[PDB]
């Protein structure tokens, strides 16, 4: 509540992934800026490494809950604001269905007036010529809710959601989503009563960008209290 | 959880140099706002020189006089500190401290609140 402070206003991002699916290594560097008074996300992710080994829109979710935007009623229930500047770690597990399981950890803190995500994510279990090995997903991202919980024993909190891919034939992959978020410093929190976040993302292409790389654009929204 | 291999003390005469070493083996998703804090004898531990993850902000104690350099590592977060123009009043265990909670600012770094996790350091002799 005190760290909301430093989301008045336009904030620079900056997110670094670094990745291993089945073997493929992989890094990946976002960069943009966030807008939480809009809950307004604007970033554009480099491949660094080549042509990325799986799918831009299964990273979405990898690659800065602190930019929602919480309604002034539900201020008291944004734990992730809370955390700063000392930021939080965050670590999922993405169960996709009839295929692979990624894992990931991270890091979301400030480093000085830039808001830095970085990621290790780790992924096994994909079959070769699956929806994700295969680049089989469309290049878009659905609307979503997800479900936050308290986890008062680890002085932060919790999240279900279940994420839709639209698959290029017409059926949907879906990948379940267990996530965890633990603050980094010892100072206090705000932990909440069980809202959700509902969200909704635009994915694009910059013509002259020849790297492999996304452009996202995201809206955030915190509900479901009084 | 996170740990701290520091390196490269050791004696010289006046004006000599010597070169730190300090590397912090953890979560390679973490980053660190590293340091290199002093303590002469029956006296406080002071700062001397800090550097933030990506070598992007560097900052010096008046006590450096320009006169010690930190340079980022061959790996992620590892950082050598060159002490050039030593004085016996150098002499001193310098200890590596680690800060991985986020920072707005660097107007705390000189505080040892400001940090995590510390060394045993090492000894510097002139």
């Amino acid at each position: 509540s005190k760290g909301e402070e430093l989301f008045t206003g336009v904030v620079p991002i900056l997110v670094e992934l670094d990745g291993d699916v089945n073997g493929h290594k992989f890094s990946v560097r976002g960069e943009g800026e966030g807008d939480a008074t809009n809950g307004k996300l604007t970033l554009k992710f480099i491949c660094t490494t080549g042509k990325l080994p799986v799918p831009w829109p299964t990273l979405v979710t990898t690659l800065v809950q602190c930019f929602s935007r919480y309604p002034d009623h539900m201020k008291r229930h944004d734990f992730f604001k809370s955390a700063m500047p000392e930021g939080y770690v965050q670590e999922r597990t993405i169960s996709f269905k009839d295929d692979g399981t990624y894992k990931t950890r991270a890091e979301v803190k400030f480093e000085g007036d830039t808001l830095v995500n970085r990621i290790e994510l780790k992924g096994i279990d994909f079959k070769e010529d699956g929806n994700i090995l295969g680049h089989k997903l469309e290049y878009n991202f659905n609307s979503h809710n997800v479900y936050i919980t308290a986890d008062k024993q680890k002085n932060g909190i919790k999240a279900n959601f279940k994420i839709r891919h639209n698959v290029e034939d017409g059926s949907v992959q879906l990948a379940d989503h267990y996530q965890q978020n633990t603050p980094i410093g010892d100072g206090p929190v705000l932990l909440p009563d069980n809202h959700y976040l509902s969200t909704q993302s635009v994915l694009s292409k910059d013509p002259n960008e020849k790297r492999d790389h996304m452009v996202l654009l995201e809206f955030v929204t915190a509900a479901g209290i009084t | 959880q996170v740990q701290l291999q520091e390196s490269g003390g050791g004696s010289v005469q006046a004006g000599g140099s010597l070169r730190l070493s300090c590397a912090a083996s953890g979560p390679t998703y973490s980053s660190y706002f590293m340091a290199w804090f002093r303590q002469a004898p029956g006296m406080e531990r002071e700062g001397v020189a800090a550097s933030s993850y990506d070598g992007s902000t560097t900052l010096y104690a008046d006590s450096v006089k320009g006169r010690f350099t930190i340079s980022q590592g061959n790996a992620k977060n590892t950082k050598f500190l060159l002490l050039n123009n030593l004085e016996p009043e150098d002499t001193a265990i310098y200890y590596c401290a680690l800060r991985r909670r986020g920072w707005s600012n660097t107007s705390g770094w000189k505080q040892p609140g400001w940090y995590d996790y510390w060394g045993q350091g090492t000894q510097v002799t002139v």
